[PDB]
């Protein structure tokens, strides 16, 4: 629906997610329901989980 | 709650991750300016009965319409509750000079303030302007230290900002 | 969401488990496993994906007492109103078992 | 959630009170102690993988019951799940000293911690033994009584931190029991 | 990246929030000890060819098995790449004395180090122990200032800690 | 994200330049002007409800074409998004004034933002007018040339941040142009 | 698709994992009984015009009600399409003797069969019973080998099972 | 999700063809070399650490333009992602040589892979270099023609599978070009 | 000059015709372009002190034979003479971004210059390295606005078509 529409579309949904990251952190906490890792650090390894989900 | 402890030990849990040196760095800025932050707290603890009375009828000078029946200030029983109401705002701002951020403000005295007041026919315009009276009511090298007023004054205009 | 509302008894978690099996059956419609629950590429992230959820499964029952109490009222706020309209049986299944009606995941994201 | 700055404002909250000029002279010790507190916390986080490898080895020193097959802790993912659980007491007892208060420790791990371990079959006697190794090595690192590790310091007391850290590992030892 | 700028201007964006005085306080601790942090950087810039050679065969004394064919050090062409490998670790630790945190370490030279080395049959036990040779290899009132070694030595045992 | 302490390392990492005292003294002026830099950013966050009521009222003072119905910005929800978009650009420059760098402005706001507005229908010319009021009052707030509002300060020249904030607001304006 | 290739190379991708010897073992059972599976395929390729006609009016003997107007078999134009319909089932079962599993059946001719037929007023009870005529219609040491009918007959009662 | 036993099936469905004995002797020769393909693919997964070892070794052997900082592939997290991307092609063609067919390549990585690479700044001339090392060792691994590593075999012709793996990696090499 | 507006003026004088809207067309086409063009036209007067010790010696980094006898650096006042021809050739680039055409250069810079430089024997193939450093150090969304450094290139290498 347009090259201009396609590059528009990921910007506001990033802003929709950053709106909704600011209701999770309404009060300024990275709240414990969001977890994206393990005990050992591995969120760079879960980057490769999520960038696989970015890719798949 | 809301502090730098609520940032970095929660984000390391939100990443599922160690307290790495990004998290260990963020609390060092508490230490070098807690002395800047905590001679402001005993000012409004020393003036916890002094500036509640000077803010009520400074508000009621510019909001003098309340004394009719059928409104928010129809008797002294409202005004006996009204100096309770500014002091309950004034309790929390004292505590935010201790925890660093606006910890006791948002989860106790800010969120859902815009579901209460005019439903109880209380004017919100008098609520920010009683606080905006006390916002400019400071004198930084004379009342407190110069390193103490910039935590105080940034929380009071935040109270108008958080009601927006 | 999934893994955040904690069930009370053995009876709630079992039908919580059984409605997840049809969400496997949705994303695995037939004998081929899909490309989209692949959750990993290398040997390091194979077992990292298993221990990631088990720390997050603990952090449901860890975090609070009232937000998880607000979860069981919130679990009817997605299922009753836009997932099972018209079925009273599937409506009181939410109000008798909210944590079982919370991993029903009818947002078909192929997961 | 709440540092040792802010233990003295939530009890004044319950009296409609404010922090007047009588309660915060221990706080004026607590802000004058900003750089002695800082000189203890480099000494713990520098050797953090020493202390998780000294505790679980000293736990398998005193107890060869877990190393037996069919025990709690003998195999590969299992001992890997120990170094998950071995650091997380040390992970939040840092912040108990960084904030000055164990309220950052009390909700973030100590809620539901004991009942999961019987739900996972973890014996709590080896858990309370390994945390006493972690207390004994941390009080020799905030002070100058280690074996070989000799960091540079300025002289004076820090037995006030040694009593703060001793009131921390007992609090996690009462909550995993 | 990873610094105190990555903490507080990102958490204020993660809260959707102003740079309040919690964020303005955290960078003051940079200023009072950047002079403590940045005479350590020109030491290993002055010794960027001096201590790479003294760490390789100190590692290859305690790892002398590599010189057989079929392993990680079967010829001098491996050892010509091996002094490149410790120096590429040594480049980043110099940069983390400048950015404050471990900024250039984690996103460039740490994350996914445990997906590479023994897959290329490179021993990870020699990698931490070449670094642990240089970890205790310091002398705080003699090489640098006493305020300079505690940033240096805390990054080197971190390199064993981040491989754990 | 990226700042003045990290701006001097990414051109040096691109050349493998071991950083020594030839470019440190430009950062040492940034070290010495730490408290001067924070002196401007606390006069700009203390009246941010004034500026969001000053600019788009001053933008509707100069051009009444938007409040005409069938125009862009006229009705009640429509004006709520005017204060929504107008406040968030003040949040990002206050991040950018602190870093010594508009890099954190450049990625969280300045990607693709221009033609989302004409995929909506925002007139870009009215947004240049609103940002120029926000440029003109903010340079009057970091000094003492306001109308009524004078905070207490320590005197001297601070034009070096006024050249910094004027090089930030046109970077907003050239991004939406 | 649906075969043992759809099991083990997809599950190793679903685990994010190598083709280990669990995956290498599963295709060995193809090799030892493809000779068992693929003399059955040229039987119904040799009888691709022989047993379509013998199944239609064996079905239309026990479903002889269709010839009235207003139903599924009101003219020969329906019956000209009806021998197309059993043969299109019969094409796919031949292909499932080649791919091993029921690959061409489920994604092409099985899924959503229960959204089509009685909506087009086609009786599903005649559809399984035309197939159940051909299910017992075999003779294992006489038509084909004894190792060939047990792949054939297990797919035909599956066609009644998949419509259930 | 498609293989050699399903490739000849879907070409019967452009023409509604009942498969009889005219084409099955190609399939009866596919079940001839079942164990021969299995003896081939057991030698590939034998040293699948060594195949990803020798690829990026000999690719950085010829080009130090990657290892120059400011370039693409200089650093270890990138070389983590490079040795993430390195093995995945080897992990996927091991499914393909198992299948006797390249269809399992053709969607699981072969969609979108070339224009994701230009979105990150990946030089594709190094990718066609490293797959040629990956091609050259794999044909020397399905046979008994390595340097040191000779597994035990029943001898005979293995060039038919060598034509299949040579037709696999260039289809990767054309899809990354 | 050859400007944005000046084309259709002489075209109106060519036929005797008038300004139509197609004569009025590109005046919009500059004011829709120049919302960020004057940023780099200001930054040519805003970065012109670091770049005179970048681009003035970027000739000298490649053309190291300028201190030969018979060149421009045998005496110190002729080292000033090439430096003003970077100082005027970034003040005229400051003057070329604002006209729209090559307005300063086709009256003063290119005006006869192929005859000029080889009889004074100044190498015009050494003038390209005063311009080539202004073509690779250009990282556009950090220095300028993102559209503005694309068009800033186009005036800049048009001079390279004049010298080469
Ligand atoms: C935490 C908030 C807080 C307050 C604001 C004060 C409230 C307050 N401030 C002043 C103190 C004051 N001191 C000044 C003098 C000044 N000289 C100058 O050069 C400046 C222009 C000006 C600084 C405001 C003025 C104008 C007042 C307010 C008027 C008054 O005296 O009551 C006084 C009078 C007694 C005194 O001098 O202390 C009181 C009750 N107390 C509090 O606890
Ligand atoms: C950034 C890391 C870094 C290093 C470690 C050094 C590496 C190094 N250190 C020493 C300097 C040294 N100086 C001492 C003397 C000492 N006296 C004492 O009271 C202590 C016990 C001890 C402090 C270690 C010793 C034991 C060595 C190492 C042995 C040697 O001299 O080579 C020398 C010899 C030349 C010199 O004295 O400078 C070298 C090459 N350079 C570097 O760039
Ligand atoms: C793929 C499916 C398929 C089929 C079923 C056949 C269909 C079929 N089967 C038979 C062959 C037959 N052969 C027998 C003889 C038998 N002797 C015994 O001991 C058993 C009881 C019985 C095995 C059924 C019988 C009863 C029939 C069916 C009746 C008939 O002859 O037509 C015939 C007659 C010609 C012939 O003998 O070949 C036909 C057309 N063709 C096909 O392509
Ligand atoms: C601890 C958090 C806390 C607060 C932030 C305040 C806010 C607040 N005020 C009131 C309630 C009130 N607040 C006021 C005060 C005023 N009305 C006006 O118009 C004047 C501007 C002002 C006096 C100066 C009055 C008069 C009432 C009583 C309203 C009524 O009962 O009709 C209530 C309802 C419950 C109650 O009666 O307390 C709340 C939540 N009170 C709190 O307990
Ligand atoms: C325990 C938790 C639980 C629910 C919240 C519901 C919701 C629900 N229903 C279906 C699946 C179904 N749900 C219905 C239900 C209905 N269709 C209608 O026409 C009626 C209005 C309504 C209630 C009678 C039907 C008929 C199916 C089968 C067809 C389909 O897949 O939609 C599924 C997919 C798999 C499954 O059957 O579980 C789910 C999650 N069912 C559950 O088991
Ligand atoms: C049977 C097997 C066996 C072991 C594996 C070790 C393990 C071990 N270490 C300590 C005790 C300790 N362990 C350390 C830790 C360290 N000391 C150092 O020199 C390093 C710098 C650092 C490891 C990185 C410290 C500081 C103490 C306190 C006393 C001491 O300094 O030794 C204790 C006593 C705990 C307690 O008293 O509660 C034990 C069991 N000892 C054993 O008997
Ligand atoms: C960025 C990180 C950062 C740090 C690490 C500290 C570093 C540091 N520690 C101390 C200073 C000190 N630190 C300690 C603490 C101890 N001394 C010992 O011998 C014991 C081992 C240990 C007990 C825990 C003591 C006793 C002093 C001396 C206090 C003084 O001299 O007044 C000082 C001198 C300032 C002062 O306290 O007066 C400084 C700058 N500051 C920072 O900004
Ligand atoms: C910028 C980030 C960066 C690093 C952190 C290192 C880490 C690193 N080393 C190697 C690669 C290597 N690293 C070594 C080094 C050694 N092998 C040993 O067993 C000894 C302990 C040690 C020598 C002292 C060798 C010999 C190779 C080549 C391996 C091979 O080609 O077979 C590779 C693969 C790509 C390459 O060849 O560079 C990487 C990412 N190199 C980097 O570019
Ligand atoms: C009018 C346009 C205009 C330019 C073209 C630049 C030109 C320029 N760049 C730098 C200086 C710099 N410029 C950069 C930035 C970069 N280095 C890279 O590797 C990338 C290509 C690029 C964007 C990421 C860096 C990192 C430095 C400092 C270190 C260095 O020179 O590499 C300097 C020195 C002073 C300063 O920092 O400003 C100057 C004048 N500035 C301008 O005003
Ligand atoms: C007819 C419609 C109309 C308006 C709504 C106002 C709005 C307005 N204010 C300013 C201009 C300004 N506005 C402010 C802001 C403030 N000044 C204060 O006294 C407060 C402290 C604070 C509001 C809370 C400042 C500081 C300036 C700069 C000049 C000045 O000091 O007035 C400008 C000029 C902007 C520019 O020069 O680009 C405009 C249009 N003026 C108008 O003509
Ligand atoms: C985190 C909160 C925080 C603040 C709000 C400031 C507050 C502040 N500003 C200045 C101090 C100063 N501030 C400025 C700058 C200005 N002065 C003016 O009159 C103009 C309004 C403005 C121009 C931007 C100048 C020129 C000095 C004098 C420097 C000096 O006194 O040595 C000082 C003295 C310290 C110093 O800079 O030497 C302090 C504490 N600092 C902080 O840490
Ligand atoms: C390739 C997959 C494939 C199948 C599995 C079958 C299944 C099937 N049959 C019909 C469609 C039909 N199928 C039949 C067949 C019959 N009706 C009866 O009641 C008898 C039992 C039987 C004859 C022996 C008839 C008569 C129609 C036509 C119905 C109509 O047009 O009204 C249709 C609708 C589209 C079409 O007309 O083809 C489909 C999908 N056909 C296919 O193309
Ligand atoms: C300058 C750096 C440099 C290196 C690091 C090596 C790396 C290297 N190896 C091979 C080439 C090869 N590499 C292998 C792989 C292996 N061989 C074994 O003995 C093991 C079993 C296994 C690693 C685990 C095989 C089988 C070949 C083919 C020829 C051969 O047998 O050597 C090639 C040629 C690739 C091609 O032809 O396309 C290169 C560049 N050679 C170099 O020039
Ligand atoms: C206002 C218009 C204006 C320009 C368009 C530029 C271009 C320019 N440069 C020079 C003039 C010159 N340019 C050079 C430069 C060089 N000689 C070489 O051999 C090297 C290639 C290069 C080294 C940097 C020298 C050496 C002279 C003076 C001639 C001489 O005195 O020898 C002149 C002659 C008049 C004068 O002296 O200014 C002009 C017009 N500079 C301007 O002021």
């Amino acid at each position: 629906l347009g090259f201009y529409g396609r590059k528009a579309d990921d910007f506001m949904a990033r802003s929709i997610a950053m709106q909704a990251k600011a209701s999770a952190a309404g009060s300024g906490v990275y709240t414990t329901q969001c977890s994206e890792g393990a005990s050992k650090g591995m969120a760079e390894n879960a980057r490769t989980a999520s960038l696989a989900k970015q890719f798949r | 709650m809301k502090s730098v402890i609520t940032t970095v030990v929660s984000a390391a849990d939100a990443a599922g991750r160690f307290p790495s040196n990004s998290d260990l760095e963020s609390i060092q800025g508490n230490i070098q300016r807690s002395a800047a932050r905590l001679e402001a707290a005993e000012k409004l603890a020393g003036n916890h009965e002094a500036v509640v009375k000077e803010a009520g009828d400074a508000c009621f000078a510019k909001y003098a319409y309340l004394k009719n029946p059928g409104e928010a200030g129809e008797n002294q029983e409202k005004i006996n509750k009204c100096y309770r109401d500014v002091d309950h705002y004034m309790r929390l701002v004292n505590y935010c000079l201790v925890v660093g951020g606006t910890g006791p403000l948002d989860e106790w005295g800010i969120a859902g303030a815009r579901e209460v007041y005019r439903t109880l026919n209380l004017p919100t315009s008098a609520y920010v302007a009683s606080i905006a009276y006390t916002r400019d009511r400071l004198c930084v090298p004379r009342d407190m230290s110069a390193q103490a007023g910039v935590e105080f004054s940034a929380y009071l205009d935040y109270l108008i900002n958080a009601l927006s | 969401c999934d893994r955040y509302a904690q069930p009370a008894n053995k009876a709630e978690e079992y039908i919580q488990k059984s409605v997840q099996m049809q969400m496997k059956k949705r994303s695995i419609p037939y004998g081929v496993y899909t490309t989209s629950c692949a959750d990993g590429t290398v040997k390091g992230m194979a077992e990292n994906a298993r221990v990631a959820k088990e720390s997050a499964n603990f952090r449901a029952r860890q975090m609070s007492a009232g937000a998880k109490a607000a979860a069981r009222f919130n679990a009817r706020r997605v299922a009753n109103d836009w997932h099972n309209n018209g079925c009273n049986y599937e409506e009181k299944l939410t109000s008798r078992f909210p944590a079982a009606a919370s991993s029903v995941r009818p947002t078909t994201n192929r997961y | 959630m709440l540092d040792a700055f802010s233990r003295v404002v939530v009890n004044s909250d319950a009296k409609a009170a404010y922090v007047g000029g009588s309660d915060l002279q221990a706080l004026k010790s607590f802000i004058a102690d900003g750089n002695k507190r800082l000189d203890a916390v480099n000494s713990i986080v520098s050797n953090a993988s020493c202390m998780v490898s000294d505790a679980v080895s000293g736990m398998i020193c005193e107890n060869p019951g877990l190393i037996s097959p069919g025990g709690n802790c003998y195999t590969n993912r299992r001992m890997a799940a120990c170094l998950r659980d071995g650091e997380i007491i040390l992970r939040y007892v840092s912040y108990a000293l960084l904030a000055g208060d164990a309220s950052v420790l009390e909700d973030r791990c100590l809620n539901g911690l004991k009942e999961t371990y019987i739900a996972l079959g973890v014996p709590t006697n080896s858990s309370i033994r390994a945390v006493s190794i972690m207390k004994a090595q941390a009080v020799a690192f905030i002070t100058n009584t280690a074996t070989e590790r000799k960091m540079s310091f300025a002289a004076g007391d820090c037995t006030s931190l040694a009593s703060e850290v001793a009131s921390y590992f007992d609090r996690v030892g009462a909550a995993i029991s």
